[PDB]
């Protein structure tokens, strides 16, 4: 697994500190420099990822592709790689194997077309979970660039993908081997002679079946990469719950809530028990900005690493060692996370 | 007065919900019959389950001073609470810095030590001479409580009071002093621990007036019940008219903010306030019956779609549908909230300078106008294997060269 | 954010300590500089931290320069996408603000022809010798087999310098005549 | 640095507890008290 | 630590050290051949 972004998250300066009480915000206005410059920053990062996000897609797009049968493309079965098809490919765009890979991942959904009204409506008691809670601590998760669909799109192109031959030197011809033969070549280079029984075509398909068959079975704790997978949902998650844990803090004063402040005390001394709340929440802000900074640029140096693998082992076998997987390394593949 | 060119997250009069029992007036009758009692043979009156009348109170006594911590006497005054304490009695005006926090003198050792558990109000105040509370003989207060061990009874171990308790001297004279100094010795039993108790009270002459002293503590989340100042019903008794509505709330000593819809009952029907595991009000069982959950007050995000070179201009309602829109150009529904001053032309691009996010794009289609368009992913050269002896293979027949920046 | 850093109140009356000093008695005055001394401190411990997230962060992006200019600059690279986009002849280096700049010149050609390329030429006899093309293709004249480069189209004769001998295969096309010179006899 | 933000004021009288103990009255006890326990839990989230 | 004066002599002196390369196996020889040259080498490799 290789993370290339993170959530893209935004805040409202003047919802998070002062809770919509006109009370406080008459104080706010005598900051409003310190919401600037944490409204300005995020938008930067947020920003950032955008240009990020653009250059990974472009440095792992396919010049050219040719075309593969649903399964059994020459004795190799592939379908779990493959959208699924009655007749011709319907219902969706994500492969097989992304339909497991994602059913196993707890994840909330942002609901980015009609999240506010869904959270209106349901959720008696779950208008505080860290998706629901956003419209009431005035942070915002923002959508990431593309669609699933393009992403899915993306991937797809790569199964198909076409280079040059297999013995010849350059990155500016495409041959339009097919699959089964392409294997073959790339068995033959590690080692492998050619007069090994007709390469035993039956019985390295059958075990290349079998090995990417049984790669299901993968998708638990247990599993290294899976269990980073699930890591990087709740680093996210982890993220939210901090920001919104930080408005129950009370800071020094009599309590968290300005309702609370406003109701149990006098005017004179009220204003300093807000005092209170206002210079928190905003030294808070300055530490969320700080680090969802630094997790924007860890993400934007490992998309680099991302789009490595797919060019130096994806587009091409590679002769090094350890560096795409265990063992003498044949093919790889690779979806969305 | 200059923005760049990008998409921009920028930034109705509350009402009020009270909820209050019809309950009957607090009687502080008890106060105002027999002789007022010393300070450390205070009295203490609990109220809970009724209401108040301040006109009285301030009538009835002259304020001198009114220390308060936690809280402040006009929040007691204009709120209503779960459970109101009053520990009242005799103490001379002459000496109100003894009672003090801090004090070094006796009165916090053995005569009355007020506790900071709760929000509390010391007030030191003068009963007028029409005010019938029949005035004391001279002051007292105890200036040793110890208890005396040892085989020649040399050994002497001060007794110290708690906050809010009272003295174990109490019972030598409960009603006062004959004489300044007076000494009191009693014999404690077995189960007492044992030994020679040792009192002793000071009497401070009577003033011309009585003065008294008041402790108020207020408890909160004590009950199911309110102490309430006397207030006409007024017209925000009910919320069945106002759901979806969010309002300032004042339910039987719980105050706050929130918007209040109808579901099925959860929890204890007796406690009638229903908490999250973060103790805020999620659940109400009002007085009509039904059960109501409370939420959060909510806000609807906004962002700004600008483009510079064009100085054009559209909002985004982020993940908002657009029938909410129009009940609180033409609204557009898209993949990622409503938006409001981009037009659907079903136009399709391959790549903007305006990302929305999605796979969408606002591009400002030139003769003036916003257009929403959708990215298009651009499928590369699908080879075709025409069917021979070999494999079909792509060469160049012409090359540029390109230089890439890094 | 430094500069802006120090006109924080931090609950204070003021930001500055003139207007502190100049409101406020000398019991009261030490209890409102302590809020600027203790905050303004705190804001350089956000600094120092971050301050050597930054530096580390470039460090390490120094390392990642260095075998760049190794790989790019210095000779050739056979990697994908490694040294721009395209494959990879030269590259240039100059300095730039706080790092290096680089141009990757690459080869990307332009138009594209369709061949037939077979795998290979085997000889039509016994103990057949099989050759394939060497950084190249084997394409037909539209029989003659003939060589072109795989970057760019020019077909020429076949000889043992762009043939290599490998073992015959089934998908290898037979030979009756029209023998490339290396397989003749 | 994580021991030396153990002896880190915050505004208090005193670092140590064991002096706002012995210093002062029971109001204002719980009054310090509370500003070692705002500090030395910020620092310790800066650790994290 | 370095002026742009002796900052740009580094870079400056690598755009000159193809007698740096030395095509061979190995890194330890150096080989004086000019840029004309070695372009038409490095091109001829790609494929062309
Ligand atoms: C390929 O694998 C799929 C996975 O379920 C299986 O349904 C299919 O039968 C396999 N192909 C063949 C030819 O058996
Ligand atoms: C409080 O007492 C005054 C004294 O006359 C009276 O006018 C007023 O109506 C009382 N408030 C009530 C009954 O709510
Ligand atoms: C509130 O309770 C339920 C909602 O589940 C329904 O009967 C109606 O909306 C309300 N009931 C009454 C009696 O108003
Ligand atoms: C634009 O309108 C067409 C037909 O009215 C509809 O199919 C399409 O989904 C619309 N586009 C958007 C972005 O709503």
């Amino acid at each position: 697994y290789i993370e290339t972004s993170i959530q893209k998250v935004t805040v409202d300066c003047k919802q998070y500190v002062c809770n919509g009480f006109t009370r406080c915000e008459k104080l706010l206005v005598e900051y409003g420099q310190f919401c600037s410059k944490i409204n300005q920053a995020l938008h930067g990062a947020n920003l950032r990822q955008d240009e990020s996000v653009y250059s990974l897609y472009s440095n792992i797009k396919t010049t050219s592709t040719q075309t593969l049968e649903y399964g059994l493309n020459g004795d190799f079965n592939l379908t779990l790689l493959q959208v699924p098809q009655i007749g011709g490919s319907p219902s969706g765009y994500r492969s097989a194997i992304e339909d497991l890979l994602f059913d196993k991942v707890t994840i909330a959904d942002p609901g980015y077309m009609q999240g506010y009204d869904d959270c209106m409506k349901q959720g008696p008691q779950s208008a505080r979970d860290l998706i629901c809670a956003q419209y009431v601590s005035g942070y915002k998760v923002l959508p990431p660039l593309y669609d699933p669909n393009m992403e899915a799109a993306y991937t797809s192109s790569l199964l198909g993908s076409i280079a040059g031959a297999g013995w010849t030197a350059g990155l500016s011809s495409f041959a339009a081997i097919p699959f089964a033969q392409s294997m073959f070549y790339r068995l033959n280079g590690v080692g492998i002679t050619q007069q090994v029984l007709s390469e035993n075509q039956k019985l390295i398909a059958n075990k290349f079946n079998q090995a990417l068959g049984a790669m299901q079975t993968g998708f638990t704790t247990s599993n290294q990469a899976f269990s980073k997978v699930q890591d990087a949902v709740n680093a996210n998650a982890q993220a939210l719950s901090k920001l919104a844990s930080e408005l129950s803090n009370t800071f020094g004063a009599i309590s968290s809530s300005i309702s609370d402040i406003l109701a149990r005390l006098d005017t004179a001394e009220q204003d300093a028990q807000i005092d209170r709340l206002i210079n928190g929440r905003l030294t808070s802000l300055n530490a969320f900005v700080s680090q969802q900074l630094v997790r924007s640029e860890t993400a934007a140096r490992s998309a680099q690493l991302a789009s490595d693998k797919v060019n130096e082992c994806v587009k091409s076998q590679s002769k090094r060692n350890g560096f795409c997987g265990s063992g003498t390394h044949i093919v790889s593949f690779v979806v969305n996370a | 007065f200059e923005v760049d060119t990008g998409v921009y997250s920028v930034s109705s009069a509350i009402g009020t919900f009270i909820e209050q029992p019809n309950a009957t007036e607090c009687d502080f009758s008890p106060m105002f019959k027999g002789v007022a009692p010393q300070v450390y043979n205070f009295k203490r009156l609990v109220f809970s389950n009724c209401n108040y009348n301040l006109t009285k109170l301030l009538s009835l006594f002259a304020v001198d001073e009114f220390s308060c911590n936690g809280i402040s006497p006009d929040a007691i005054a204009r709120g209503c609470y779960s459970t109101l304490t009053v520990d009242y009695f005799a103490y001379p005006l002459s000496m109100k810095s003894y009672i003090r926090p801090g004090s070094a003198g006796n009165i916090p050792l053995y005569n009355y030590k007020q506790s900071f558990a709760h929000p509390t109000c010391r007030v030191l105040a003068s009963v007028p001479p029409n005010v019938t509370i029949t005035k004391p003989e001279a002051y007292g207060y105890i200036s040793k409580c110890s208890r005396l061990t040892g085989d020649y009874q040399h050994i002497e171990t001060p007794l110290y009071i708690n906050p809010g308790e009272y003295s174990i001297c109490r019972d030598f004279a409960p009603l006062g002093f004959s004489e300044d100094g007076q000494v009191f010795k009693r014999t404690l039993t077995q189960f007492e621990g044992g030994g020679l108790l040792i009192g002793v009270g000071t009497r401070v002459p009577m003033t011309a007036n009585l003065e008294m002293g008041f402790v108020i503590s207020v408890q909160y989340g004590a009950g199911t019940d309110s102490v309430c100042p006397m207030l006409d019903l007024g017209e925000s008794s009910t919320i069945t008219n106002r759901l979806g509505k969010c309002v300032d709330y004042s339910l039987y000593g719980v105050t706050g903010r929130g918007v209040f819809q109808n579901c099925t009952a959860v929890g204890v029907k007796q406690q009638r306030f229903v908490y999250d595991s973060f103790d805020n009000l999620v659940g109400y069982y009002s007085d009509d019956g039904n059960y109501y959950c409370v939420r959060p007050c909510v806000s609807v995000p906004v962002s700004v779609i600008y483009d510079k070179s064009t100085n054009l201009h559209a909002t985004l309602f982020g993940s908002v549908a657009c029938e909410h829109v129009t009940t609180m150009n033409a609204p557009l529904q898209t993949a990622v909230g409503c938006v409001i001053g981009l037009s659907n032309n079903s136009l399709v691009v391959s790549e903007c300078k305006l990302p929305l996010g999605q796979s969408l794009c606002a591009v400002p289609s030139v003769s003036s106008q916003f257009q929403l368009a959708v990215l298009n992913y651009t499928s590369p050269i699908v080879l075709t294997p025409i069917n021979s002896s070999g494999f079909t293979a792509a060469i160049p027949t012409n090359f540029s060269f390109s230089v890439t920046q890094e | 954010k430094l500069a802006s850093e120090l006109s924080n109140t931090f609950g204070a009356i003021s930001s500055s300590i003139s207007d502190i000093l100049a409101r406020l008695d000398t019991a009261e005055q030490d209890a409102q500089i302590d809020r600027l001394i203790n905050g303004r401190l705190t804001s350089l411990n956000a600094f120092v931290s971050q301050q050597l997230v930054r530096s580390e962060t470039a460090a390490r992006s120094a390392q990642l320069a260095s075998d760049k200019v190794n790989e790019c600059v210095k000779s050739q690279s056979k990697r994908n996408g490694f040294c721009g986009s395209g494959t990879h002849i030269v590259s240039f280096v100059v300095n730039a603000p706080n790092g290096f700049y680089f141009f990757h010149v690459g080869y990307v050609p332009t138009n594209y022809t369709n061949v037939t390329a077979a795998y290979g030429l085997c000889n039509n006899n016994n103990p057949p010798l099989c050759i394939a093309p060497i950084d190249g293709y084997f394409i037909t004249n539209q029989t003659e087999w003939y060589y072109t480069g795989s970057s760019f189209f020019k077909p020429e004769p076949i000889t043992q310098a762009n043939s290599r001998y490998v073992s015959s295969d089934v998908k290898f096309e037979k030979l009756e005549n029209n023998l490339p010179p290396p397989l003749l006899e």
